[PDB]
């Protein structure tokens, strides 16, 4: 994400534009709620059941 | 009486009782208004704690009901001292300065609900009627006092949250929405007023000692803003020794 | 790292003078500090009043200044409150109160210098650990 | 609206200086000559409408007044906060080392 | 949805050891034969009958 942002800045993007060019899909991988080592043995069900259904 | 020592008293329950005066003490203690006075010891011994029931309707007569003390003989206020002013209208005003002027108390309502309260007379200012040329068994004091939060600012809840210390969130629910938990997460420090009457029933005019009954009203614990307090009525007996200052 | 002469060079007085303690001096001060002081001042704190520590910066802001040998030696003879306003020998170990604090009897001027030296050298070695308390253990 | 009043107070001068109306007594150790003698007089005679009102404490010696003047710059006053002054917390706030 | 409570009440069991009564009184002392004492008596009876069954 930082590499993409820096390439955007260096091409003359504003900060708003640089960060707005990051795909939501890429940003969502950089969130610990998607890390498989954050769960619990008896915390049953889908990841959606903990933090929620991600919207945006 | 055989002036009691600590070893006479220890473990009897006498340590939580106020001194008493016997039936001969129906005298009058003279007040010389050029003289300054003090209360050298004020003692308040609660004998009943009533809690105001919280009814559904609204509007109805909500009554104060009896309760059971569960915190044992740990309830009395004592060793309280302060100024006793003589005012221009001949009334007296007691200004509490210091002493053991609070006790935490838990009483239990029928059904099991526990009601903790900071039973107190902190910062009491209480006055008589005008024209008290002598303190007699007609004298009474009425006043108000401060009632601070039952827990002070460092107190941490069972999940480690506090006002002056602790976590500021529900750390066991890391991605919970915070709005529903605000009242639990954000600790608040209550400061309210209580009211007390002291009715003098007995006076030793030679020694300046008085005793009688009291009734106080104040709010109970609100658990640092987590729930509404209850109204509490405290009834008991008191003792005070008056001295020229 | 070594306990060099530079590490062992500390202010003698308020006026810029220094003394270079010997290794023996340092070690004797440490032993004496342990013997006479550490029951309260272990690791640079103060158990009976944690508000006041033995950090050099704290000592410098005492009155009179105590961040030098002479100031510390005077403290061990005639201790005062932090503002210098009351003498506290009746409740703090000192030569003046060696009658009631017997581990101070027969401390010599050299012994006091050695303790003072320990107190100034220790933070130069231990940093924030000295006067830090449990946070830094 | 629910506010932690201690955190709020950190955004005032209470967070930047010794608040003569609120701050715990150990803070006076930070500067030369204030602790314990002046520290006790300041806490006992609070609150103050302004920092310079500290100079008017009954019984101060002439020297004490000079020392207070040298340290006015390190002081502030804010409204008394019940949570910081109840419990005798200005004399002992439950923090040691 | 109380089904046995009213049977206890019909015959004079109206108080709890906890201090309440079904008429809305407080600070009442029902003695042993509160709702709880009746329940305990039934459980003890059950046990004794079970043991007698074994013997028989
Ligand atoms: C390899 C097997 C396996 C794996 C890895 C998964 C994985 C998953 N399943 Mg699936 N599933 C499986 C087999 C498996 N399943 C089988 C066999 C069935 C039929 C019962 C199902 C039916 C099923 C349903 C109905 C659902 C899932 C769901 C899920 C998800 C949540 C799992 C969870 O909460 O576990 C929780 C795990 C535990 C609490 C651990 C149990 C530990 C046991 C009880 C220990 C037993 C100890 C033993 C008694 C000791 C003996 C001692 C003696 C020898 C002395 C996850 C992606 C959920 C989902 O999100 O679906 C969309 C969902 O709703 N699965
Ligand atoms: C013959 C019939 C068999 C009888 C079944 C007996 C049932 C009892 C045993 C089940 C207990 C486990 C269930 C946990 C609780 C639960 O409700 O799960 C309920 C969960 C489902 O979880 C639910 O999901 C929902 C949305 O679909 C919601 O989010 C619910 O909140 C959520 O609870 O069930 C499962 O996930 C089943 C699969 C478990 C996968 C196991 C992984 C491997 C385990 C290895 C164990 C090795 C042990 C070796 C020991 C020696
Ligand atoms: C506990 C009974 C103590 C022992 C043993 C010793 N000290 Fe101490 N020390 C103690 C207290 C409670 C205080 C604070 C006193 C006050 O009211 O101001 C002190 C203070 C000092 C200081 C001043 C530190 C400062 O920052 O200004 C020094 C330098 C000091 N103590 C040194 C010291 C030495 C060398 C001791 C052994 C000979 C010693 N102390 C013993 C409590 C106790
Ligand atoms: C009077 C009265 C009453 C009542 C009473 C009753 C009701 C009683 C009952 C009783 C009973 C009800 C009893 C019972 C008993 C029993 C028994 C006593 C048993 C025994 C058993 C055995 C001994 C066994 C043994 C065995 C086993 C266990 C196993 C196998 C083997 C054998 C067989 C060996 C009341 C309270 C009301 C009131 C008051 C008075
Ligand atoms: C009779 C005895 C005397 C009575 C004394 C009791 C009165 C209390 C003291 C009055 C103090 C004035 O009131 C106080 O003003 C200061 C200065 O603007 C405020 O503190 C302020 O400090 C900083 C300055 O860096 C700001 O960033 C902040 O936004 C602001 O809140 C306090 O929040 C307010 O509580
Ligand atoms: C054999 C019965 C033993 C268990 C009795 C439990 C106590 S009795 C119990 O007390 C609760 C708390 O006061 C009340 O709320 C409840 O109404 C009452 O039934
Ligand atoms: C299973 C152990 C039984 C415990 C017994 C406690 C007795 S309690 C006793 O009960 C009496 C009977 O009605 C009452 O009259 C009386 O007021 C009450 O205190
Ligand atoms: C299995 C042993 C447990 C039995 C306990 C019997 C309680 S005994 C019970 O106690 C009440 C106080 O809460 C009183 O109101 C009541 O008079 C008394 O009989
Ligand atoms: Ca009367
Ligand atoms: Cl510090």
């Amino acid at each position: 994400i930082n590499r993409r942002v820096q390439a955007s800045l260096a091409s003359g993007a504003t900060l708003e534009e640089a960060w707005s060019a990051i795909p939501e899909k890429l940003a969502f991988y950089d969130y610990i709620g998607n890390n498989p080592a954050k769960g619990g043995l008896f915390r049953t069900g889908p990841m959606n059941k903990g933090d929620g259904i991600a919207q945006a | 009486a055989a002036t009691l020592t600590y070893d006479d008293i220890v473990g009897t329950g006498l340590a939580n009782k106020c001194p008493t005066l016997d039936d001969t003490a129906r005298g009058a203690y003279p007040i010389d208004s050029s003289q300054t006075y003090r209360i050298a010891r004020l003692c308040l011994q609660p004998t009943t704690f009533l809690v105001k029931e919280e009814p559904k309707n609204k509007r109805q007569e909500a009554e104060f009901v009896p309760t059971k003390l569960v915190t044992r003989e740990t309830t009395s206020l004592d060793q309280i001292q302060g100024e006793l002013k003589v005012n221009s209208d001949g009334s007296l005003t007691f200004v509490e300065e210091d002493g053991i002027d609070f006790q935490p108390v838990t009483v239990q309502m029928a059904g099991g609900e526990r009601i903790p309260l900071l039973f107190t007379v902190k910062n009491l200012v209480a006055s008589t009627q005008p024209n008290v040329t002598s303190i007699t068994t007609s004298t009474d004091f009425k006043g108000e006092f401060n009632v601070p939060s039952y827990r002070t600012a460092n107190f941490l809840d069972p999940k480690g949250r506090g006002l002056a210390s602790g976590y500021d969130s529900a750390i066991a629910l890391p991605q919970a929405k915070e709005e529903e938990l605000a009242r639990a997460n954000v600790k608040r420090f209550s400061l309210t007023k209580g009211q007390i009457s002291l009715n003098v029933a007995k006076v030793d005019g030679r020694t300046g000692e008085i005793a009688g009954t009291f009734e106080s009203e104040q709010l109970s614990d609100d658990d640092m803003g987590a729930h509404e307090p209850h109204e509490v009525k405290i009834q008991g007996v008191f003792y005070a020794s008056i001295e020229p200052a | 790292a070594e306990l060099t002469p530079e590490v062992l060079t500390v202010p003698l007085n308020s006026e810029g003078k220094t003394i270079t303690l010997t290794e023996k001096q340092y070690l004797e001060g440490k032993r004496l500090f342990q013997y006479a002081c550490a029951s309260c001042h272990v690791g640079g704190i103060t158990k009976t009043n944690p508000s006041l520590d033995l950090r050099t910066e704290t000592l410098a802001l005492a009155t009179p200044p105590r961040d030098n040998i002479e100031g510390l030696v005077d403290y061990m003879k005639n201790p005062t409150t932090y503002d210098g306003e009351q003498e506290i020998a009746e409740v703090h170990p000192s030569l003046r109160s060696a009658d009631i604090f017997p581990k101070m009897r027969n401390l010599t001027e050299k012994d006091l210098v050695a303790i003072a030296g320990h107190i100034l050298v220790e933070p130069k070695i231990l940093g924030d650990k000295w006067g830090g308390g449990k946070v830094y253990y | 609206e629910l506010v932690n009043v201690v955190d709020e107070k950190l955004g005032t001068a209470y967070g930047e200086k010794i608040d003569l109306n609120n701050t715990n007594i150990a803070a006076f150790i930070q500067y030369r000559g204030l602790y314990p003698t002046l520290a006790k007089l300041i806490v006992k005679n609070a609150p103050y409408e302004s920092v310079e009102d500290v100079l008017n404490i009954p019984g101060l010696t002439e020297r004490q007044k000079q020392i207070l003047r040298e340290n006015l710059e390190h002081f502030t006053v804010t409204e008394v906060e019940t949570a910081l002054v109840e419990g005798g917390d200005r004399y002992n706030n439950g923090l040691y080392k | 949805g109380m089904f046995v409570l009213p049977f206890m009440a019909r015959l004079g069991v109206t108080g709890s050891w906890s201090g309440w009564s079904i008429t809305g009184e407080t600070g009442i002392d029902p003695g042993f034969w509160s709702f709880e004492g009746v329940a305990l008596a039934h459980i003890v009876l059950s046990g004794l009958l079970f043991l007698a069954a074994c013997w028989h």
